[PDB]
């Protein structure tokens, strides 16, 4: 039995958690109070993946909440799920981090790690076969940068073959709600490039223009976005859940997408996505999914694949369908594009089919790309960076909590050594001479 | 950023020596060829390298690489590299019982010794001889551990803790918290050499009751210290040379215990590959501006895949020398042992054999 | 009497092997939950044939074999579907993960300590036979379950089963079509294990079995059922002669005998000649001069490769239902004088024929027409390497730089092993160019 163990540390990770644990839910028919009342016995037949049993025939989510202060939780307990969550696994301060890297990681999260580490073993103990960890949290500068590096750090330390996962939100140039957002990140990073395993990279500023021009919104919320990556989390995870002709273990995906240790930096995207005006009209196949699949538009990391080319690819789709239909359109989309895809790579499209699709649709896809653009969302950064630490900006707030200066310049070292290995593979020939 | 590798012979043990122990390992000015011992009359495989060495038999007139011949061809060149200001790398590879600590230390009589003791003795020496009233030398040594990509401390008798890593802006990667004790003469060396060899980490296992489960590094630090009278004594170039000891590839199938064993042998497989990916990266770059000349930008090397790689930063590349000494086995029953031996040699610009 | 042994490991096997059942079942008249009633209505003849099913003392019909995978998700579907009544409960399923596509991880981290309960099950079963004439293990390259598993227990079946024979049934990359990244390294490990315990490999590709569905089937959109049901045919086909009556019936032992010259080419391709629709079941006749000059259509392999850029140097005819040897001497002197097909001059015999009483059976819901007639042919030729090649050729640009070989060795493995591999792939390649060359 594979079996995951989910965390959720800061505002923005919790949010997300909390509208996943929702869709996970409603997928598996588990009512607010913990009951099934779904139609299928295939529900059952994986309900331990993420779930626990509790002797009422009840379900317990196996999820750990992290934050510094009380906010998040009485809003996530003061909601529609709230009541499913284990008391006990609530664990939180009563002092924020402030935006404050070295308050979550070096002086606060010191003194809450022990508790959330004992919870975090506690559920790992009951576990038949542990697979792997989740973790959702904002690159933004409070609790989750901090705490969930510290909390990656202890247990890839204590679990070192166990398959780790983040998903994170990335800063972005256009839209932006704190003043030291570059630091947070580079200090984040350089931590989650050391430890995890899988890192899908997520961008407020595409979720936002696939709001105002796919979907057609008018006044997008955090909600939608929470949607979205809910979407894709639950997509990667399917092939443990469900069965399929195709099967896609989490393991099999750390293989299949990352040559090199260090480049395991991914873009995710779903598919279809109608804005409730076009439903009608658009006819939905397996060509016209691969068509909004590899649409610059269709990726949630605000990057652009024109401008790099295709290290790897991940498609894995969710309904019933032909398997010559699937590997035709990756062929055909190999051959049309292969400008944008590596040479020395004979083939760099992973398939996966499932025979579950999501409750309301005939079919579905999640994308799972991994390219060299993905160093703009990078580079931009380093050079916010710079434009403060030529200065010391805003230093003296860390080095308060006992940071040295020269801890940022590894992280920065870190972040230019990982885009020159994108950048490596990525002019498109490599000879002549 | 020049690689030089060399593989060497021993001549048969006393186990050896009781049983009924042939010799395999056949090898040509430069070229070394195995050949089957349970299905013979198929094709002895051959490969090519930068030096073979012949110390097998006796001193058979007849081509027998002596250990001074070995020592004139690395260890000298490299320590004129060394004083002239540059850095340098030593690797020592080989399965257990390959006779890998043959070559780097030797016997003990100081007859037929080994790189390590004619380095060191070469060193003080030339110390020695040239100490005017002017030119001021230093050399400071340390020893650490690689074990599951974690720093250990050798020296300092403390619990076995896991000391930090670090990235000076300047002084590029170091260890924090090494110990570091000052040297005069061998003996010193000797003893600290001794002491860290007891403090290491063994276990047992199917092949050997006390084979390596982790990487080592003696690193050895030389200063030079001008003293021109005007105002200043201009530190002038600190030149490190380190030697490397390299634990054996491992396969599941020779070591099935399950555990700690398994997640050791897969740590060792991993840094091994990723050293002679860097190693071979950097045996091209070195060949492409010798003679191409294509600055080819920096390409770029992968020197954060791993702790040992990490490490070593400063004398693995840039402007520096390398060299890497692979012992054989020459008995039939580890002919498995010795053709992985080869195969990892393989790396470091292989190069055409008939 | 005459016994075979069916071991289907990873979900390629498993699939094939669920198709494989169906079509045994329907062809032998025993129900899905195992009972017969054919006997009890009868009260004679001997319709529970040795060849694939145990007959306990209730009147159940146990199959001769074990589902072997590390997934639970494949297993588990049989486990609780139509069939669910038919197998022992001794499924020898893995409470692990997967390999993960990684060769190392089915071969020795996560295969170790489900082998031994794997050949303690496999010695039960051939300890209640007393005729056991060849295994029929059923895998895919491309895989680590496939490759790895496959491996260690062809290894494990030679050293204790050394003289029985040991077919396999596998599934070879496509030229272009492929469904994982790591699929060259999985077939070039699988390489050296194949060559040296298997008798005699059988292959076939889904690009060329998705043209074969286009063209001839009328099947715009075919999924991986059919495939799984022409591959049952085919080893329904092979198998025929050790369960039915017939004119010149061929054993295994002839099999091998026949299509082997020597023990490394024990690598032929198979095909089916009838794979026609219902629709364009007439407006046709499907003598036995039609369905063999289609069985050596270049548009009709299973494999994607040229027959017309080689030489064949074996062809065995297996034939079943209303056939007479007159008809089939006649198809064999028709093909002799063909320019294109092309045989060594070291084979003057040339073909092997086999007949059979027992038409093909239909599986319900199919794709595949009732006929009269079907032939299944088998060919040792020398075009197959051009198969290899391109597959070598994608290893090349994958091992120049390493890449994604750090997840093999850290899992028990070394970067030598690769070169072994591939050197000895480059060996079966030049002893295929070497048996083609014209004598002196
Ligand atoms: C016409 C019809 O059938 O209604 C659809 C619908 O109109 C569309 C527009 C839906 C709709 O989605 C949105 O409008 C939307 C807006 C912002 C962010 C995310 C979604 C829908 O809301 C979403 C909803 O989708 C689901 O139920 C999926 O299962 C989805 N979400 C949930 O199950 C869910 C559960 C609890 C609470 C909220 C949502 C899902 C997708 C992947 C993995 C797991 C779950 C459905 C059927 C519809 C509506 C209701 C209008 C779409 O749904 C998705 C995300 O696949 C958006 O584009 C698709 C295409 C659909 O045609
Ligand atoms: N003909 C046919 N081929 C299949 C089928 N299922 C998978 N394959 C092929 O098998 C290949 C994967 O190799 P497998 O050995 O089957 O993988 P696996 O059985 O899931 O084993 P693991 O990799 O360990 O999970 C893919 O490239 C597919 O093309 C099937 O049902 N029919
Ligand atoms: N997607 C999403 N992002 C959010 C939300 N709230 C805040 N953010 C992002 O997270 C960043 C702030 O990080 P935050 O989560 O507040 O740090 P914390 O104190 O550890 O919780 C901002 O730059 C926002 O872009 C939310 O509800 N949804
Ligand atoms: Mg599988």
């Amino acid at each position: 039995m594979r079996e995951i163990v989910h965390i959720q540390a800061g505002q923005c990770g919790n949010q997300i958690g909390a509208k996943f644990w929702e869709v996970i839910s409603d997928e598996h028919g588990i009512d607010p109070t913990g009951s099934y009342h779904g139609d299928s016995d295939l529900q059952l037949e994986r309900i331990n993946v993420y779930y626990n049993e509790a002797t009422g025939n009840k379900y317990v989510p196996r999820a750990i909440l992290v934050d510094l202060e009380p906010g998040t939780m009485d809003s996530v307990r003061s909601g529609p799920f709230g009541q499913i969550f284990r008391p006990d696994n609530f664990v939180f301060g009563q002092s924020g981090a402030g935006n404050n890297w070295a308050k979550g990681h070096y002086t606060e999260g010191a003194e809450l790690v022990d508790s959330v580490l004992d919870v975090v073993r506690k559920e790992s103990e009951s576990c038949d076969c542990l697979q792997g960890f989740q973790l959702t949290h904002s690159l933004g500068g409070g609790t989750g940068s901090g705490m969930g590096t510290l909390l990656i750090s202890k247990i890839r330390e204590e679990y070192p073959d166990r398959i780790m996962n983040t998903f994170s939100v990335m800063p972005s140039p256009k839209v932006s709600d704190t003043v030291v957002e570059p630091y947070n990140a580079t200090l984040s990073v350089h931590q989650l490039v050391e430890n995890t395993d899988e890192t899908y990279c997520i961008d407020n500023e595409a979720l936002y223009d696939i709001c105002f021009r796919t979907l057609k919104l008018t006044t997008p919320t955090y909600g939608d976005l929470n949607h979205l990556v809910s979407a894709t989390m639950s997509g990667v995870t399917t092939c443990l859940r469900f069965p399929g002709q195709l099967n896609a273990d989490l393991r099999k995906l750390a293989v299949n997408m990352v040559p090199f240790p260090r480049l395991h930096f991914f873009m995710p995207g779903f598919a279809p996505l109608t804005s409730r005006g076009s439903q009608q009209y658009r006819a939905l196949t397996v060509p016209e999914l691969t068509q909004q699949m590899f649409d610059s538009k269709n990726m949630m990391a605000a990057c652009d694949p024109r401008h790099g080319r295709y290290l790897t690819v991940a498609a894995i789709f969710r309904g019933r369908m032909s398997m010559k239909e699937v590997d035709e359109q990756m062929l055909n989309v190999q051959n049309k594009n292969s400008s944008y895809f590596v040479e020395w790579i004979p083939n760099n499209v992973k398939t996966a089919v499932c025979d579950i699709p999501p409750r309301g649709l005939k079919m579905s896809a999640t994308f799972i790309g991994n390219s060299t653009a993905i160093q703009e969302l990078f580079k931009r950064i380093s050079e916010q960076f710079t434009a403060m630490f030529r200065r010391k900006a805003f230093l003296h707030w860390y080095t308060g909590e006992g940071m040295d200066e020269m801890e940022f310049t590894e992280a920065e070292s870190n972040m230019n050594d990982l885009v020159s290995e994108y950048q490596q593979y990525q002019d498109a020939t490599a000879d002549e001479q | 950023a020049s690689v030089k590798v060399a593989v060497r012979v021993r001549p048969f043990n006393s186990r050896e020596m009781s049983r009924d122990s042939k010799c395999i390992i056949q090898m040509s000015g430069s070229t070394t060829t195995i050949v089957n011992p349970k299905q013979p009359k198929e094709t002895p495989k051959s490969f090519s390298f930068d030096y073979s060495y012949w110390s097998h038999t006796s001193p058979e007139d007849i081509n027998y690489a002596s250990q001074k011949q070995v020592y004139r061809d690395i260890g000298e060149e490299m320590l004129q590299h060394a004083f002239e200001g540059y850095n340098v790398c030593i690797f020592a590879y080989g399965q257990t019982g390959a006779g890998k600590s043959y070559t780097m230390m030797g016997k003990q009589e100081k007859d037929q010794q080994g790189i390590i003791p004619q380095l060191c003795e070469d060193l003080f020496s030339r110390i020695n001889d040239t100490t005017n009233d002017n030119m001021s030398y230093s050399v400071e040594v340390s020893y650490m551990e690689i074990y599951c990509e974690r720093v250990r401390d050798l020296l300092n008798p403390k619990n076995k803790g896991n000391l930090r890593v670090r990235e000076h802006p300047l002084l590029g990667p170091y260890v924090e918290d090494l110990s570091k004790l000052a040297v005069t003469s061998y003996n010193d060396i000797q003893d600290l050499m001794d002491s860290g060899n007891k403090a290491r980490t063994v276990a047992a296992t199917n092949m050997n009751e006390t084979s390596s489960r982790s990487h080592a590094v003696f690193n050895i630090i030389f200063t030079q210290k001008r003293h021109d009278a005007e105002t200043n004594i201009t530190t002038e170039k600190v030149s490190k040379i380190s030697l490397v000891d390299l634990a054996g590839s491992e396969r599941a199938d020779s070591t099935g215990a399950k555990g700690t064993r398994l997640k050791e042998g897969a740590n060792i497989n991993k840094s091994l590959t990723t050293l002679g990916k860097v190693i071979s990266a950097l045996a091209e770059m070195d060949s492409g501006p010798n003679k191409n000349k294509k600055k080819k930008k920096t390409d770029f090397i992968p020197y954060r895949d791993s702790v040992l790689t990490w490490l070593l930063r400063e004398n693995l590349g840039g402007n520096s020398r390398t060299a890497m000494v692979a012992a054989l086995s020459p008995a039939d029953i580890n002919y498995d042992e010795t053709l992985s031996t080869l195969r990892y040699a393989d790396r470091a610009k292989q190069i055409r054999c008939n | 009497m005459r016994e075979c042994i069916s071991i289907h490991v990873g979900q390629a096997g498993v699939q094939i092997g669920n198709a494989c059942w169906e079509l045994y079942c329907l062809e032998h008249g025993i129900q899905p939950d195992g009972q017969m009633p054919s006997d009890k209505t009868i009260g004679g003849g001997d319709d529970s044939f040795n060849t694939f099913f145990s007959e306990t003392g209730a009147g159940k019909h146990v199959p001769r074999a074990v589902f072997v995978d590390l997934e639970p998700t494949v297993i588990d579907e049989v486990r609780t579907g139509t069939y669910r009544q038919l197998f022992h409960p001794e499924q020898l399923i893995t409470g692990k993960e997967d390999a993960a596509n990684n060769y190392a991880r089915g071969h020795y981290t996560i295969g170790k300590e489900i082998i031994d309960l794997v050949l303690d099950r496999i010695r039960k079963l051939a300890d209640q036979c007393t005729g056991l004439q060849g295994f029929l293990v059923f895998h895919s390259f491309g895989g680590g379950t496939g490759s790895g598993f496959t491996s260690l227990l062809m290894e494990r079946l030679s050293v204790d089963y050394g003289k029985k024979s040991k077919l396999e049934f596998s599934i070879y990359p496509a030229p272009q079509v492929s469904t994982a990244v790591v699929e060259p390294y999985n077939s070039i490990l699988t390489t050296h294990t194949t060559l040296e315990h298997s008798d005699c490999a059988f292959m076939v590709d889904n690009e060329a079995i998705y043209d074969i569905c286009r063209r001839n089937l009328d099947i715009e959109r075919p999924t991986y059922t059919n495939l799984n049901r022409l591959i049952s045919q085919i080893v329904s086909s092979i198998t025929a002669s050790l369960r039915f009556d017939g004119a010149l019936n061929v054993d295994l032992t002839e099999f091998q005998t026949n299509l082997v010259p020597y023990p490394r080419i024990h690598f032929p391709l198979a095909t089916y000649a009838p794979v026609i629709s219902a629709e364009k079941a007439y407006h046709e006749q499907l003598s036995v001069a039609e369905i063999t000059n289609a069985c050596f259509e270049p548009a009709n392999q299973m494999v994607k490769c040229d027959p017309r850029h080689g030489k064949y140097m074996a062809c065995c005819l297996l034939y079943r239902g209303d056939v007479v040897p007159k008809d089939v001497n006649a198809a064999i002197a028709t093909i002799k004088t063909k320019r294109s097909i092309q045989f060594v001059d070291w084979c003057p015999t040339g073909f092997k024929v086999g007949i059979n009483y027992q038409p093909p059976t239909v599986v319900p819901g199919g794709d595949l027409a009732k006929v009269q007639r079907a032939v299944c042919m088998l060919s040792n030729t020398t075009a197959i390497a051009e198969a290899w090649a391109r597959l070598d050729h994608k290893f090349d640009l994958m091992y120049a730089k390493r890449a994604f070989v750090h997840w093999y060795v850290g899992e028990g493995m070394e970067e030598g092993e690769f070169s072994e591999a591939r050197e000895d792939m480059a060996a079966l390649e030049k002893d295929y160019e070497e048996v083609g060359v014209d004598s002196v």
